[PDB]
């Protein structure tokens, strides 16, 4: 279950997790700072998490 | 005032509560002299007679009813100081370990809640130790273990990590080898729930500790020429094992610690593997 | 966002908890209703695919 839920956070369709997909809207730079901002903490974290739990098991 | 309420000293309400305690109890609260009226401790813990000492014998079932309204009306440091004038010490350690519980790990401000009741109770500690006042033993090492927290806490935010790390592994609260979960598994359930509260900030604080400890050990970049290479791979190891040590722990408590609380403790473990 | 950034999960989750679970249904139901036979707002799809990729990290 762990392993299918941080794959879904990691393999996330269309571009990846927090990635907008439709660009034809005005542009929130806060917005677009803050997500950039979480996919550089919580995709790196995943993997650790992840491999953490293949190499325990 | 009060001699006026003291015609009231034989007259009760439809309820048989005395007219002249109900009074007395608004008289003080909106007063709030209470160290004239009720009177005050001395430093041995004797009572100076207040007012109302002079019209009754029962003061003590009056300052407990002005302390229960104090309570109610959310005064807690005057409630707590009349409770204790109701000459109850196991009742002043018991109200503040309650109130210090959940400004343990909070940082010192100026003015804060945190230094206020901190310096309530160091003032509280050191009387207590210079009259040889205890309370009931269970009470007061939680009393004591508060204060050592809060120095801990305090050393920790100041960012003396060393001084920090020898107070929580004096206090033995978290295990610091795989060897000693089981023995600190077993004693966190003879732990009171004010220091049960605090175990998440403890344990995030601990494992901080140890992750910029093994941070220091890594950007101490190999230009001193003279310290063996051995010394430094046992240490890394060591930090890594306790680490382990207190995921083990935090895993095996019967306390359901926050989510985000297990994950932080986790991801500071992968950062040092 | 700002509680995912300062390792407040579980404060991300109760406000994760306040959204009903029909909501994603809701909005595409109003769109449809207002008779827009066009694809939603770029702002409330991205909206939607940021609330799914918070939903399947927590």
């Amino acid at each position: 279950d762990v392993k299918e839920k941080i794959y879904n956070v990691l393999l996330f369709v269309d571009g990846g997790w927090m990635v907008d997909v439709r660009e034809d809207t005005e542009e929130d730079p806060e917005r677009s700072h803050q997500m950039v901002l979480l996919r550089r903490l919580c995709l790196p974290m995943m993997c650790f998490l992840l491999h953490t739990v293949l190499h325990n098991t | 005032a009060l001699q006026y309420f003291y015609f009231l000293r034989n007259e009760k309400d439809n309820q048989g509560e005395s007219m002249f305690l109900r009074c007395v109890s608004e008289l003080v609260i909106e007063s709030r002299e209470f160290d004239m009226l009720l009177g005050k401790l001395e430093k041995d813990g004797s009572r100076k007679p207040g007012a109302i000492d002079k019209f009754t014998r029962d003061t003590k079932t009056i300052i407990n009813k002005v302390a229960s309204v104090a309570e109610n009306k959310g005064l807690f440091e005057e409630a707590a100081k009349l409770y204790d004038l109701a000459k109850n010490p196991d009742k002043v350690l018991e109200l503040t370990n309650k109130l210090l519980s959940p400004v343990v790990s909070q940082i010192s401000a100026p003015q804060s809640n945190r230094e206020r009741l901190k310096n309530m109770a160091l003032a509280i500690a050191e009387r207590y130790k210079s009259q040889g006042v205890s309370a009931e033993k269970s009470i007061n090492s939680t009393f004591y273990l508060l204060l050592d927290l809060i120095t801990f806490f305090d050393e920790y935010h100041a960012g003396h990590i060393d001084l920090s790390f020898d107070v929580i592994e004096r206090l033995k609260l978290v295990p610091l080898s795989q060897d000693s979960v089981e023995e600190r598994v077993a004693a966190f359930r003879n732990f009171s729930d004010e220091i049960r509260h605090n175990l998440s900030e403890i344990l995030l604080a601990t494992m901080n500790i140890l992750f910029t400890q093994y941070k220091r050990l890594k950007g101490s970049g190999p230009t001193t020429l003279g310290r063996p290479q051995r010394v430094q791979e046992d240490k890394d190891s060591v930090l890594r094992s306790q680490a382990r040590a207190l995921i083990t722990f935090a895993g095996m408590i019967p306390y359901r610690m926050s989510g985000d609380t297990n994950a932080r403790l986790v991801q500071m473990e992968v950062l040092m593997n | 966002r700002k509680f995912l950034a300062s390792k407040k999960h579980e404060a991300a989750k109760e406000v994760f908890a306040k959204i009903p679970q029909d909501s994603i249904a809701e909005i595409y139901s109003q769109w449809e209703e207002q008779a827009m036979d066009s694809a939603l707002p770029a702002e409330d799809d991205n909206a939607i695919r940021e609330h799914l990729c918070i939903r399947a990290y927590l």
